């Protein structure tokens, strides 16, 4: 079983006390946002988790305590349907599933390869 | 001449641009601008940006 970006994030919120500094703020780029996508690719735990507001900043808090990204950069476009990124770079999408019954929305997070060619929440908007 | 920095933990990188590290590592410092540098690892030579509070200049 694989060593999951999920567990691993999780846990840190938990105990909250690490054994090394905070690394320096920096900047998101494409480039970070692109690199950063496919190192939880590789990683696992992060596809097919069920989306809720509360485990998106779990993962944003793992992120910037890891890697210095101030964690504004994860945000997207508003339902209904699928959820694109609004950080060109960032490859994860939010799908709608069958709720496997509510009525809301249950999403998964999705990894797209075409997102790294396609801004698709600015080729579908205007802001 | 060369700037050398001792690695006081250990660090991830999560990306080809930026340099893993063990605690101990040694590495050559190439660029100061902000507060990621650029180094080079003594161990395999490869290079990219570090975490510059996670390392200690020695020498001189």
């Amino acid at each position: 079983n694989a060593d999951s970006a999920w567990l691993e994030a999780q846990e840190e919120e938990e105990v909250g006390f690490p054994v090394r500094p905070q690394v320096p703020l920096r900047p998101m780029t494409y480039k970070a946002a692109l690199d950063i996508s496919h190192f939880l690719k590789e990683k696992g735990g992060l596809e097919g988790l069920i989306w809720s507001q509360r485990r998106q900043e779990i993962l944003d808090l793992w992120i910037y305590h890891t890697q210095g990204y101030f964690p504004d950069w994860q945000n997207y476009t508003p339902g209904p349907g699928i959820r694109y990124p609004l950080t060109f770079g960032w490859c994860f999408k939010l799908v709608p599933v069958e709720p496997e019954d509510a009525e809301k929305e249950v999403l998964v997070w999705r990894f797209d390869s075409k997102l790294a060619f396609h801004h698709m929440a600015r080729e579908l908007h205007p802001e | 001449e060369d700037i050398i920095v001792v690695a006081l933990y250990d660090y991830v990188s999560w990306s080809p641009d930026d340099l893993s590290f063990q605690k101990g590592d040694q590495m050559v410092v190439l660029e100061e601008s902000g507060e990621w540098w650029k180094a080079r690892s003594l161990a395999t030579r490869k290079e990219g940006y570090i975490p510059s509070n996670y390392v200690a200049r020695v020498d001189s």
